[PDB]
């Protein structure tokens, strides 16, 4: 809904402390390659792998986004504010965005 | 210059004394002042409540900041605590300047 010359988003990295809650936001730049030539391939453990290490599965051309580490969402100073002042925390809701996409 | 806030109208002085209670006067009038008083003292309870306004830290620095912390190493006495004899002590002169700000 923009076209070639209009940005589809802005960079929001800040953290916000309302004191009952904290809202942390992270914006990053990513690069997505073509994985295994647009192909679904089955993968499995080789011969000579021990019984414990055998596996069977599928690799896909798709990539995925993982924010599941804390330091993604918290700076070391924001982490300090949390751990020094608080007896506990839990996540409430999240919001995710992809924007300013470029295919080269 | 020792520190604190300068006030033109600081908190007022609260003054207290025990009212004199005379001992038994002579039975004939004497205009001399009484030097003879019933020995007494007073005890009681005193409450002080101050409301303090705070200025929160807005800093954007990435790295952590110096905090005032207790030491985790074991010790005979806990700091800022009574001893075995019931004596409260303060180990160090804690100051108020830890968080940082740009000029």
């Amino acid at each position: 809904a923009d076209g070639v010359g209009n940005s589809s988003g802005n960079w929001h990295c800040d953290s916000q402390w309302l004191g009952d809650r904290v809202i942390t936001t992270s914006t990053r730049t990513w690069a997505l390659p073509t994985y295994n030539n647009h192909l679904y391939k089955q993968i499995s453990s080789q011969s000579g792998a021990t019984n414990d290490n055998h596996y069977f599965g599928y690799s896909t051309p798709w990539g995925y986004f993982d924010f599941n580490r804390f330091h993604c969402h918290f700076s070391p100073r924001d982490w300090q504010r949390l751990i020094n002042n608080n007896w506990g925390f839990r996540p409430k809701r999240l919001n995710f965005k992809l924007f300013n996409i470029q295919v080269k | 210059l020792m520190g604190g806030f300068g006030l033109k109208h600081p908190p007022p002085q609260i003054m207290i004394k025990n009212t004199p209670v005379p001992a038994n006067p002579p039975t004939n009038f004497s205009a001399a002042k009484f030097a003879s008083f019933i020995t007494q003292y007073s005890t009681g309870q005193v409450s002080v409540e101050i409301e303090w306004e705070l200025q929160k830290e807005n800093s954007k620095r990435w790295n952590p900041e110096i905090q005032y912390t207790s030491n985790y190493n074991k010790s005979v006495n806990v700091d800022f605590t009574v001893d075995t004899n019931g004596v409260y002590s303060e180990p160090r002169p804690i100051g108020t300047r830890y968080l940082t700000r740009n000029l």
